[PDB]
């Protein structure tokens, strides 16, 4: 399979034609995506197979071939970039200053950007190109627009 | 049956389109991993 580091589209042939259900990140031999994209199903990569290794529905994350590797964090002050990979469209970087989701368990960065559902799992990066989280789990605010959490896992 | 296709490198791009606001929202996270607004 293609093991090269980078951003990848997650496709399915179960529905009409080939549909893009999400996006993920390959890093240090592990594929990182959101749980709601694959539900933990096995993934095909050329002639090779990717099997889930860790997953958690509450964090909405899943890693394949190994443990979660992404551990960078938003510094709470700087602008970031969403490396959006929309269905049938080329990868595009979009710069934004994250907002905040305030919860009873602490604060999490949030990105107010609206993209098709099949863009879920696109990485959010800092100025050093480090993945600080994935786009795709959030809320619809008072006017209909979408706001995503910057969802990051834990490197054990 | 799901499959992956490479879409690009992960790199910061100088002079990318700058957009989106920074809302501060009170949210709740349920056991199913769904976020909701708190008022
Ligand atoms: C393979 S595993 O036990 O690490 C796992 C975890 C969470 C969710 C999963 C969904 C489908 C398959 N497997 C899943
Ligand atoms: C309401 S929804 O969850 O289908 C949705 C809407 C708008 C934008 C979205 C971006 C990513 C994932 N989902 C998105």
């Amino acid at each position: 399979g293609e093991t090269t580091d980078g951003v990848y589209r997650v496709m399915t042939r179960r529905l009409l034609g080939s549909t893009q259900v999400g996006v993920g990140v390959m890093q240090e031999g592990v594929f990182h995506t959101m749980w709601h994209v694959t539900k933990g199903a096995a993934l095909r990569s050329g002639e090779g197979r990717l099997d889930p290794y860790w997953g958690d529905v509450k964090q909405d994350l899943v890693s394949y071939c190994g443990p979660w590797k992404l551990d960078a964090a938003w510094d709470g002050l700087s602008e970031v970039q969403l490396l959006a990979v929309p269905p049938g469209e080329r990868a595009k970087n979009i710069q934004t200053l994250p907002g905040i989701f305030k919860t009873k368990d602490g604060d999490i960065g949030a990105v107010a950007l609206d993209y098709p559902a099949g863009t879920s799992g696109s990485p959010i990066l800092d100025k050093c190109g480090r993945v600080i989280g994935l786009y795709g789990n959030g809320v619809v605010i008072k006017n209909g627009s979408y706001v995503s959490a910057i969802t990051q896992g834990k490197r054990e | 049956d799901m499959y992956i296709e490479r879409a690009g490198d992960i790199t910061w791009e100088k002079d990318a389109e700058v957009t989106g606001n920074s809302p501060r929202l009170d949210v709740a996270l349920d056991e199913s991993g769904d976020f909701s607004l708190v008022e």
